[PDB]
């Protein structure tokens, strides 16, 4: 009788990083938002939770 | 030219669906095609919104 | 790698300020509080439930009475190793389970 | 398959014995499945329907053994009445499966 | 040209999250795109805010 | 019977240093800060610890 077994596994990870973008969360940021998005936000009838 | 990634920042986002990917999160909220642009100091010829 | 230098994609957060709550961008504190309250009380619970891992679980138990080590449970069931009379007389009785995939 | 104008003879099946008459609509098979086994005379019958992909019996099988009640496979239903009712040997039961 | 790193100084910073990295710390606080610039004496053609 | 074992380990560190930037912390430094950051700072309602 003969029994012969092999197992093999590899894992590789590679990562590259390049520049990060940050946004300061100042109050004037609302003025930079797209107008159709802005009116969509402030037309939200928050009296309806489903909305 | 715009700096790559300036289209991805400000993207409306859902944190529960998945880890950091543009496929979690809906649509860009900000008009940064139109905002005042600054050149990025470490890459000549690339610009971002001043904010 | 050359293409990554020309066209990197969003891969990871800056861990200090990764994202801002959308109601910070709101016009009004009443709306912003209503959005926050609904987010806190309703939506974030639902989403965290929606994406909670729906792990595998037992569908049913049944019992098999083959009386020996030779027995095999009904089709699709898996038996537990110890018989419920180990060291006793009588038949070897085995509990077996189906798991809902 | 559900070819056009599909058909189904087997929405449900029942085991029938002692040579008692079936209610109508159940087609009854003629052979005694205890012939020479002794016991009661036993027969099988099944009811025809239109197909609907979820009432129609998708699979059918038989179970039996030493125990008087024996467990059907997962999702199968055993049919009441022993297919060796009063006869020798193992208890035996038909089993039916439906997709939901 | 700006001296590399002039975008990183003045960055608002959190000392607890991690050791010295641009990924600990939020957003640049200072307008050094606009301040008065001095050439750095040991690298011709590179400039920094006079401060 | 035969038993044969090997272990190997390497650690390398390499470092390069280039010019350091210092900022003098003079009081006039506040005038160089970005205006939206400045007003964000001094609009802080320090009467609320959560703010
Ligand atoms: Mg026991």
């Amino acid at each position: 009788s003969l029994r012969n077994a092999e197992n093999e596994f590899t894992r590789i990870q590679q990562s590259i990083n390049l520049w990060s973008l940050r946004l300061p969360s100042v109050k004037s940021l609302r003025e930079l938002m797209l107008p159709h998005m802005r009116q969509q936000l402030d037309e939200l009838n928050v009296n309806d939770p489903k909305a | 030219t715009v700096l790559p990634g300036v289209e991805a920042i400000g993207l409306g986002y859902n944190p529960f669906i998945s880890y950091a990917s543009v496929n979690s999160g809906a649509v860009q909220l900000f008009d940064w095609a139109t905002a005042k642009k600054r050149e990025v100091p470490f890459k000549a010829g690339y610009f971002v919104p001043e904010i | 790698v050359d293409s990554v230098s020309a066209s990197p994609d969003f891969v990871d957060f800056v861990p200090t300020i990764p994202m801002q709550e959308i109601w910070t961008l709101c016009s009004s504190e009443a709306q912003a509080e209503a959005m926050r309250k609904h987010y806190d009380d309703v939506w974030a619970p639902a989403q965290s439930e929606k994406y909670r891992v729906k792990a595998n679980y037992i569908d049913q138990l049944v019992v098999i009475t083959g009386g020996s080590s030779t027995i095999e449970p009904p089709v699709g069931y898996s038996k537990i190793e110890y018989d419920l009379n180990a060291g006793a007389g009588g038949d070897f009785i085995y509990l077996c389970y189906h798991e809902q995939t | 398959w559900q070819a056009d104008r599909p058909k189904d003879a087997v929405t449900d099946i029942r085991i029938i014995f002692n040579k008692e008459p079936t209610p109508p609509g159940y087609t009854k098979l003629p052979q005694d499945l205890n012939k020479g086994a002794g016991g009661d005379d036993v027969f099988l019958c099944y009811k025809t329907e239109a197909y609907n992909t979820d009432t129609a019996i998708n699979k059918v099988t038989v179970i039996g053994g030493n125990n008087a009640d024996i467990n059907a496979p997962y999702g199968y239903l055993k049919v009441p009445g022993d297919l060796n009712r009063g006869a020798g040997g193992n208890f035996i039961y038909a089993c039916t499966f439906v997709g939901k």
